[PDB]
């Protein structure tokens, strides 16, 4: 609708009390997505280990009791504060406020601290930045209204209305970072909410990087953030190690019951152990740490691994999806050997001579003239100025009726196909110009690179 | 709990010398029945907002009160507070007012403009409206300035009862009142007045005049907050010291391989000033190859060392042009640190010396 909550009523004492309305504060697509298994799913010995080590808290000490400490303070002395979260992408910013929340709702059924509203609204996750007040007023109140109507109706609420009549919502501003518009109309009112007394707002603002509001924010939207911020700081190689060892604790050095008919594992017909090497998880959460210290990346590691040893063990025996199996180093150097790898030699070493021809004439016309910029009429000089350097011989004669005629008399001497080839390969770059020969042509890729494709041939 | 109350926390403390100039503004206008134009600016963080809801809060058709003259009378008064950022468009302004002045019962009028609102105003009763930030009003020099410029001739013309008192932030002019910031001996009385309704007070006279001192109020307020949650967590004079710290140790955090990189980041951009991330990388690998020490690195893992520095805060990638023949979009790399501490750290190993 498009009434706010400053019309609803009356007066400010004629508002009754919302924690005894069956609609505040919270007071069907699950099933279309079922359907009968008329099969056997078979998991080998190799099944248990990848479904453990998904992203679906022993690394995190003095950040768990930093946030739980915050709000400890502020929903039991009936308070607002403003906690900000900043780190690397990928160091459990998210999980460790969500263990929280999950602490002190624990906590607040032991008739210990009052009852709070948990709220959890992602920047990311959104279609428009205005998207973000129609969320929050359909949690907290219930109702839904438009962009406009919400904005009016949360300062009505965080203002005039008691304490006494009020509960304590905590609301986890996650993507702090997608909600940043260029009049910064929508962080400022989230963060002076927390300075009004008559508030009991926890907001928990997550982002990537310590000076954001530094930087894009300007003073006034600072001042009311804190001074106080929370550095999460990257997981190292000895944090890394308690981390996997975790997800794989009742796994690892233990017997299973794979069956030599079909191949399904049965945790605890052969007593086949499962043995992962030390050694290969030290060598990999070392990598891991030394790149951004991802702990979604750790975890792929170990899992990319498992999955190419269950790939050759399947295929040696010939099992189907329908005496010792030791991981050992191999699979992980392996895993991390794909990636790191780079596809751009190897792709310009498989291609034909028409499109090897064009790259190497680019790169002499770049030891000539020294531009960075060679245009498309350079490259069609340079390919037949280097056809014409023996031409009296038969052994170059043999690719000019070809490249210039096809095998072909009634076909006149030519002056497309190798051109836009390298265009979308994000190799060769090309300026919009409706002209085929001052149309200047970059490279994308290195030029160290490049030259050792051609050497190759 | 003591330590619940405190981390929690009509004349306000350490403002003596703007209150009475505020009431004074008002002084003649409800008396007089004049109309003018109050302009009050500042950085943020010296109470302003904090001044003016104190009065409306303590002396002082819906929204109704009265207000006491100095030499005694009474007056129907009516005080409202509209926010200029909490709206939808700037040029709709004129509506809010009606609806917080208006009562509910009688029939509610559209305000396209000035000639839709001044003619409200002449049969009334002294309007009284707070308007919170007014710097946002601005269409972001003809077009811009024409909220503020048709509001400041609202409550300019006689005839009528309308006062406009704004708090912007840092012959029919309005009167500029600068706020003065808050110093050593200004913040340390807001404390004590603050918590004077507190039974109890843990905090020692001596850890207060630190924090006043290295925050010259919304910055004292974390650090004062952030010293109960600290001492609470572990569980004076050291708890204010404490406050400031938590809150060349780049560069110690960094491996041994993350800083042959950035030592090569900073020496291309002395000798070719302008650079680029394919141009820092060429430079990168003819640097380490004469003194034939570790292993070189592809060009895919060449970005992922710089995305280190980029979240620590030591190098700023951004993306501009070129400036010769090929003036083409293209990623270019910069820094942001100091060449003091930069040539202290990496001198310490004693195991590289060319890199520098
Ligand atoms: N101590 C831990 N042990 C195991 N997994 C962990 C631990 N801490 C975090 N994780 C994993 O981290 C993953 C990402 O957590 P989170 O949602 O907080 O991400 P983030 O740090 O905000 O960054 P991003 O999601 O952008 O990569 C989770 O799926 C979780 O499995
Ligand atoms: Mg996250
Ligand atoms: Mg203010």
């Amino acid at each position: 609708k498009y009434t706010p909550f400053s019309k609803r009523f009356k007066s400010i004492a004629a508002i009754p009390d919302l924690t005894s309305l069956p609609e505040f504060y919270g007071n069907r697509f699950e099933n279309k997505l079922k359907t009968t298994q008329k099969h056997q799913i078979v998991e080998t010995i190799f099944s248990k280990v990848k479904k453990q080590l998904n992203s679906s808290l022993p690394a995190r000490e003095n950040e768990f009791a930093s946030i739980y400490l915050s709000a400890y303070s502020a929903i039991e002395s009936d308070s607002a504060t403003t906690i900000y979260v900043a780190g690397t992408p990928g160091v459990g910013k998210t999980l460790t406020v969500r263990e929280v929340v999950k602490e002190l709702l624990s906590s607040s059924a032991q008739r210990e601290i009052p009852d709070f509203l948990y709220v959890e609204i992602n920047g990311l996750k959104m279609v428009k930045p205005t998207d973000c007040y129609e969320t929050l007023w359909n949690k907290v109140s219930g109702e839904r209204l438009t962009w406009a109507a919400s904005m009016e109706s949360l300062e009505f609420y965080f203002k005039r209305v008691p304490k006494n009549k009020k509960k304590t919502i905590v609301v986890l501003l996650d993507e702090l970072d997608a909600m940043v518009t260029k009049s910064q109309d929508i962080m400022y009112n989230f963060f002076n909410w927390t300075t009004y007394e008559n508030a009991k707002l926890i907001v928990i603002a997550v982002a990537n990087t310590m000076d954001l509001p530094e930087r894009q924010l300007g003073n006034k939207i600072t001042s009311r953030i804190g001074f106080t911020r929370i550095m999460f700081t990257g997981y190292t190689h000895e944090e890394l190690k308690n981390i996997i060892d975790l997800r794989l604790k009742g796994l690892n050095d233990s017997f299973f019951y794979v069956d030599t008919k079909t191949g399904n594992a049965i945790l605890i017909v052969r007593k086949v152990r499962l043995r992962m090497s030390a050694d290969a998880i030290e060598i990999a959460s070392r990598k891991v740490a030394s790149v951004s210290g991802d702990a979604r990346r750790a975890l792929k590691v170990c899992k990319r691994a498992a999955e190419i040893a269950e790939k050759h063990y399947m295929a040696k025996h010939g099992y189907g999806y329908d005496g010792v199996q030791t991981v050992h180093i191999t699979h992980v150097m392996k895993a991390l050997n794909e990636t790191l790898n780079s596809h751009v030699i190897t792709f310009m070493t498989r291609l034909s001579f028409t499109a090897k021809l064009f790259i190497y004439a680019l790169l002499n016309l770049m030891k000539k003239n020294g531009s960075q910029e060679q245009e498309l009429g350079d490259i069609v000089d340079e390919i037949k100025l280097l056809i014409e350097v023996n031409g009296s011989n038969k052994f170059v004669m043999e690719i000019a009726k070809t490249l210039f005629q096809q095998g072909s008399d009634n076909i006149s001497e030519q002056l497309d196909f190798v051109l836009n080839q390298l265009l979308d390969a994000g190799i060769l770059f090309k300026q919009t110009m409706k002209n085929d020969r001052i149309c200047c042509v970059k490279l994308n890729i290195s030029v160290e690179e490049a030259k050792r494709a051609m050497n190759e041939d | 709990s003591i330590f619940l109350r405190t981390k929690a926390l009509g004349a306000l403390p350490a403002r003596t010398a703007e209150y009475e100039q505020v009431m004074n503004f008002l002084a003649k206008a409800i008396s007089e029945h004049r109309s003018d134009s109050l302009y009050i600016t500042g950085p943020p963080g010296t109470g302003k907002t904090a001044q003016l809801d104190m009065i409306i809060r303590q002396k002082f058709l819906q929204n109704l009160s009265w207000f006491e003259l100095p030499d005694g009378r009474l007056e129907s008064v009516a005080v409202t507070s509209i926010n200029c950022i909490s709206l939808g468009e700037p040029s709709s302004i004129f509506q809010k007012i009606f609806d917080s002045f208006q009562d509910l019962n009688g029939p509610t009028l559209q305000i396209k403009n000035m000639q839709h609102l001044q003619k409200f105003l002449e049969p009334y009763t002294t309007f009284v409206v707070v308007l919170d930030e007014m710097d946002r009003l601005l269409h972001a020099e003809t077009q811009s300035v024409r909220t503020i410029l048709e509001l400041f001739l609202l409550a300019k013309l006689p005839t009528v009862s309308f006062v406009l008192i704004g708090m912007a932030n840092s012959g029919l002019l309005p009167q500029t009142i600068v706020f003065q910031p808050y110093t050593a001996e200004q913040m340390y009385e807001i404390v004590i007045q603050k918590m004077s309704s507190l039974p109890t007070i843990i905090f020692q006279p001596m850890a207060i005049k630190f924090a006043a001192k290295k925050c010259a109020l919304r910055k004292l307020f974390d650090v004062l907050r952030g010293s109960i949650e600290i001492y609470e967590l572990e569980k004076g004079l050291n708890y204010i010291a404490k406050v400031f710290s938590k809150f060349r140790t780049r560069i110690a955090k960094l491996n041994i391989q993350q800083k042959l990189i950035l030592c090569t980041i900073i020496q291309s951009l002395k000798l070719n000033s302008d650079a680029t991330i394919d141009e820092s990388f060429d430079h990168y690998i003819k640097a380490i190859t004469k003194t034939d020490t570790l292993a070189p690195l592809q060009r895919n893992e060449f970005l992922e060392i710089c995305t280190i520095l980029e979240t620590c805060g030591l190098v700023s990638i951004k993306k501009t042009k070129c400036k010769g023949k090929t003036k083409r979009f293209v990623d270019k790399i910069d820094v942001d640190l100091d060449m003091r501490e930069f040539y202290d750290e990496m001198t310490k190993i004693s195991i590289l010396k060319p890199f520098l």
